């Protein structure tokens, strides 16, 4: 429960997803 | 660099827990409190849904 | 084992994480057995709720955001983003 973590993780999902 | 393992971590977040070693799922709570729903009997794939979204959200 | 895992979370929940359709930058998070609705979101920046189906009034639009970037809660925006998508049906 915090917006840079939510921020940082949903970076991480869409890099990962996308590749 | 699987995506699987950041789908269990979001999974995880939600409070939904896997315990197949008791063939069950563990629903963390409204009241604060833990949810246990069995899934060695008949119950349908629709009902488990529906029991599981109605205790993540107020 | 991890890909088992996530296909029992998908089969329970009928939750689907997919790539974005439209970006590179856009999660797709699919609700339901035959995937009736979806939600895109986005950490780049450009904006953070992205496209859904249905879509939704921009009140409905402005919570979400909100749950997100001000909560900072993922599991509190999937609930809200579910019940707004399967209302709006």
């Amino acid at each position: 429960k915090d917006p840079n973590e939510v921020r940082s993780f949903l970076q991480d999902l869409s890099q990962v997803l996308a590749r | 660099a699987n995506e699987n393992i950041l789908k269990l971590k979001l999974y995880r977040s939600l409070g939904v827990i896997l315990d197949l070693e008791n063939d069950q799922v563990l629903i963390n709570r409204n009241d604060g409190n833990i949810d246990i729903l069995p899934l060695d009997n008949n119950l349908s794939d629709f009902y488990k849904t529906k029991y599981i979204w109605e205790r993540l959200g107020k | 084992n991890d890909a088992a895992e996530v296909a029992l979370y998908e089969r329970l929940l009928q939750l689907r994480v997919l790539p974005g359709a439209s970006d590179v930058h856009d999660v797709r998070f699919v609700f339901g057995d035959d995937s009736r609705c979806w939600i895109e979101v986005a950490m780049h920046g450009d904006h953070v709720i992205g496209n859904s189906h249905p879509a939704l009034d921009p009140k409905s639009r402005a919570t979400l955001e909100h749950v997100l970037t001000v909560q900072g809660d993922l599991a509190a925006f999937l609930v809200v983003a579910r019940d707004m998508l399967l209302a709006s049906l």
